[PDB]
């Protein structure tokens, strides 16, 4: 109740530099494309 | 009578397949 | 020749089933068959 | 005013172009 502002500009803050490190960095989302990836190479060595 | 060496040479098509960005 | 027809085709030796429609691939003059990535005939040149 | 060589049994990269055609093999 006393830092309720200075919480909220916190917390605005925080919001946005998550939003830029997820924009920036590609390696972030490894694990969804290794799955995919993995998928495809199988049915790729499975019709080969 | 002398000797060089092949920078890149000699690399001919192995078949007649077509083949597109592979 | 037909066309857009599943039909069977003996193409110089080459056997299989599908439908048979234009292809806007180039071809070096001594190219006869056409692959992919997979490795199957994805495309053929008449032999007439 | 000519060169020779020999052929050896390899194992190479080739690239096809779209139009397909061989550019910057590699060997192995
Ligand atoms: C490939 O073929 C197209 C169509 O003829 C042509 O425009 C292009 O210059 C050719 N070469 C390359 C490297 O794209």
């Amino acid at each position: 109740y006393e830092n309720q502002k200075l919480i909220a500009n916190q917390f605005n803050s925080a919001i946005g530099k998550i939003q830029d490190s997820l924009f920036s960095t590609p390696s972030a989302l490894g694990k969804l494309q290794d799955v995919v990836n993995h998928n495809a190479q199988a049915l790729n060595t499975l019709v080969k | 009578q002398s000797y060089t060496n092949s920078f890149t040479r000699g690399v001919y098509y192995p078949d007649k397949v077509f083949r597109s960005s592979v | 020749l037909v066309k857009n027809k599943c039909v069977n085709f003996n193409f110089n030796g080459l056997t299989g089933t599908g439908v048979l429609t234009k292809s806007n691939k180039k071809f070096l003059p001594f190219q006869q068959f056409g692959r992919d990535i997979v490795d199957t005939t994805d495309a053929v040149r008449d032999p007439q | 005013d000519y060169y020779v060589g020999y052929l050896q049994p390899r194992t190479f990269l080739l690239k096809y172009n779209e139009n397909g055609t061989i550019t910057d093999a590699v060997d192995c």
